[PDB]
């Protein structure tokens, strides 16, 4: 599969016991609880930094209980994409939760979150001459892009180039990371086996959209005008998707009916190229535009 | 480490009789969230308390309440002596919502008019709660401050978070210039005691001002139930008062007599107001390690003295605040007590 | 300036702003003898400099871009000014880089 089961594995990370769990020393003094084994936040009214930790927990996992005097926490593969994606730092957070949370940090959990730190929603994907490459930013990016099978075996040594970049961006890498980084120059013909080998690998990278360096795409006959509705969840869904710069191909749950097609609508006038829509069904299509 | 008073200055006078007309603010500023409802709905829930205290301890004043609404000032209470009518309008308001802005010219036309009445000995006031960062005129406004301070009418407001620049004129310009009245708040607690300070009477430094005795007359409460009989309401109630030269019914209250118009108290009232005349010295904290005391309270007999001598524990301090006068030993707590709630020093009594 | 530097013996120069108190003495080619600038010693914070670089979008903006549109800057301006207009009391002043860029930039908002 061209997918990586990471993003729905969502589930997970809650049992523990008694003997081998010790009591978090913090315990005695920790406004939060963070539960590890059960992936429970337990942050009662103790915590006086209730809101960022709130915020940290939301951004890596899912809050599932927000009770009067304290809250919950839950698992999930998204959330941790997500919260990756968020950049906040993986070990001043780490210490931050430690210190909040009454509870130890676990070995799996810290771990989880160490990785989901540097490597969740952070890949590195370096562009030459406004294209897709194999390279990064930070080291990682290009150690991954040099022994990418796809991105470096099927990656030209030339550094970058701006018509290369345009045409040919080992496909036409539009769906990269940041470029104007360490990188070379890549073929145009297979981004599904780039997308297989990372999502197999594991390799979630920060990938972006650079419409304008789309030039094999002519700029179709779209009106780029936002005069639609803007909602807050549609706005702040829109300012996460759109990332950095060039926008991303991106999966955000909405509410059908409620204006969903929308923010949708407003990105592929963002990117000023050749989009199409789906709805469920053609009647469901119809009643939709209408 | 104290966060002490140093000394009160004016404890000669103060305005004892009042006539505080509170003026609210039901308008579109007021329905933000920063306080935890929203700023509407905490506020009338501290002016209900506000009302409570204030017809407390100024048992023998009136009050009236307006709000701003769609830059109107529609009078919610009649000036009225009674806190259960007062009481009651907050309840009405609370369940409706504000609109349009707060036309602060308005409100204080409305004032001014409504203080009119009120006779000389009297003392007037009112107690602007803004909210909101802007004001919507029909006039000019500083002639209305100019009528203001030509009726020697105090005002006091209360700004949420920010400072606008004509409020403060308007403050500085009724108190006799001496400016400390447009104190705003940056915290909850800091508005309950806001109110709280709010109850008090008032004293600057004041001018020499006419001093005139007023006529009144206490009651006498009746013996009869089934004769239940009112001449303040004309109900049938089982049994009131007494006015000493009007001689009719009266329900029970501070009220002034409905017959021959003279005020009716108790004593009780004047009772609260002596309280506030004279109050003490603040009581002094004894130095921690030249006290040398009796280790208890004396009021009370609390154990909460020293340690003798714990590194940093000792070092502290030693909680013994201890008044002057009677220079008696007293705990935080019964220091508290005393200063809050009952004002007759306990060993200050006793000599 | 060369003739009055050359006619009078003692001079002053003093704003408020000058920076750097280098440049001055370059360009207009002139000696100086106490070239000191004095700091605000205050016992209180008294106001608040800031540089806001990037709208809610967290987006880097300015006006160097042209002096047109781009929906995103005009947007993010909006927001911005808006929001101030909210919170500040009676009184706030802007300034726009020049005048064109005004004329646009308000025209377009009340758009
Ligand atoms: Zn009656
Ligand atoms: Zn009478
Ligand atoms: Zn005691
Ligand atoms: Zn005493």
């Amino acid at each position: 599969p061209a997918d990586f089961v990471p993003d729905s594995v969502s589930g997970m990370f809650r049992s523990h016991d008694f003997s081998y769990l010790r009591l978090r020393p913090d315990h005695a003094s920790r406004p939060l609880w963070i539960s590890p084994s059960d992936g429970r936040i337990i942050l009662e009214s103790f915590s006086p930094l209730a809101e960022q930790a709130q915020d940290f927990l939301v951004t890596i996992a899912e809050p599932i209980s927000r009770p009067s005097h304290i809250h919950e926490y839950k698992i999930t593969a998204y959330s941790l994409y997500a919260a990756v994606s968020v950049g906040l730092e993986t070990d001043d957070i780490i210490s931050v939760l430690d210190r909040l949370s009454k509870v130890p940090v676990a070995e799996s959990i810290i771990n989880f979150i160490k990785g989901a730190t540097i490597s969740y929603g952070k890949v590195k994907l370096v562009i030459k001459h406004n294209r897709y490459f194999v390279e990064t930013t930070q080291a990682d990016i290009l150690q991954m892009l040099l022994n990418d099978s796809v991105i470096g075996p099927l990656r030209i040594d030339s550094d970058h180039q701006v018509q290369p970049p345009e045409d040919v961006l080992e496909r036409e890498e539009e769906d990269d990371d940041i470029d104007a980084v360490h990188s070379f120059e890549i073929a145009n013909e297979s981004v599904e086996v780039v997308k297989k080998r990372c999502q197999e690998i594991d390799y979630p990278v920060l990938e972006e959209y650079d419409f304008r360096n789309d030039h094999r795409n002519p700029d179709l006959d779209i009106d780029l005008k936002p005069s639609t509705q803007i909602r807050p969840y549609q706005e702040k869904s829109l300012s996460k998707m759109f990332g950095n710069g060039r926008a991303r191909s991106g999966i955000i749950v909405l509410p059908c009916g409620a204006g969903k097609t929308l923010v949708g609508i407003t990105a592929a006038c963002t990117i000023k190229k050749s989009v199409i829509v789906l709805c469920t069904s053609s009647v469901s299509v119809m009643q939709w535009r209408q | 480490k104290k966060r002490t008073a140093k000394k009160n200055i004016t404890p000669y006078q103060r305005g004892i009789i009042r006539s505080l007309i509170l003026t609210l603010d039901c308008s579109e500023a007021m329905l933000e969230k920063d306080l935890r409802p929203n700023r509407h709905a905490m506020i009338i829930q501290y002016a209900i308390d506000f009302v409570h205290e204030f017809f407390d301890q100024n048992p023998i004043s009136q009050m009236g309440i307006i709000i701003m609404r769609n830059g109107l000032a529609q009078l919610v209470s009649q000036v009225s002596g009674n806190p259960q009518d007062h009481i009651d309008a907050l309840k009405s308001i609370r369940k409706q919502e504000p609109k349009g802005n707060p036309s602060l010219q308005n409100a204080l036309e409305m004032a001014r008019g409504l203080l009119l009445p009120v006779p000389a000995h009297c003392t007037r006031e009112v107690l602007i709660v803004f909210g909101s960062l802007s004001t919507t005129d029909p006039g000019d406004i500083h002639q209305t401050i100019d009528s203001l301070v030509s009726e020697k009418i105090r005002v006091k407001v209360l700004g949420l978070s920010a400072q606008v620049a004509i409020c403060k004129e308007l403050c500085k310009a009724t108190n006799y210039g001496d400016e400390s009245f447009y104190k705003i708040l940056l915290d909850e607690t800091h508005l309950k005691e806001l109110f709280n300070e709010a109850v008090t009477p008032l004293p600057v430094n004041k001018i020499n001002k006419g001093f005139t005795l007023v006529k009144m007359g206490f009651p006498t409460r009746i013996f009869e139930d089934t004769p239940t009989f009112c001449s303040c309401h004309s109900k049938l109630v089982y049994g009131g008062y007494f006015c000493p030269n009007c001689h009719s019914k009266v329900c029970s209250l501070p009220t002034v007599c409905p017959c021959c118009d003279l005020m009716l108290i108790l004593s009780t009232h004047l009772a609260r107001s002596y309280h506030h005349l004279m109050p003490l010295k603040t009581f002094a904290e004894v130095p921690t390690t030249e006290k040398f005391r009796s280790e208890d309270c004396f009021s009370c007999q609390s154990r909460f003295p020293i340690l003798k001598n714990h590194k940093n524990g000792k070092l502290l301090t030693s909680s013994r605040y201890r008044c002057e006068d009677c220079k008696q030993e007293f705990c935080v707590d019964c220091d508290v007590f005393i200063h809050e709630i009952l004002h007759n020093c306990p060993g200050c009594e006793s000599k | 300036i060369k003739p009055v530097f050359e006619r009078f013996s003692s001079v002053i120069i003093t704003s408020g702003t000058i920076s750097p108190l280098d440049m001055y003495p370059r360009m207009l080619n002139f000696k100086t003898v106490l070239q000191k600038s004095y700091a605000m010693t205050l016992a209180k914070k008294s106001f608040l400099p800031m540089i806001i670089t990037k709208g809610s979008d967290q987006v880097a903006i300015s006006s160097r871009f042209e002096i047109r549109n781009d929906p995103s800057i005009v947007r993010n301006y909006g927001s911005m000014l808006v929001e101030f207009a909210k919170i500040t009391p009676d009184g706030m002043v802007v300034f726009f880089p020049s005048y064109l860029y005004m004329e646009s930039i308000v025209s377009m908002w009340q758009t």
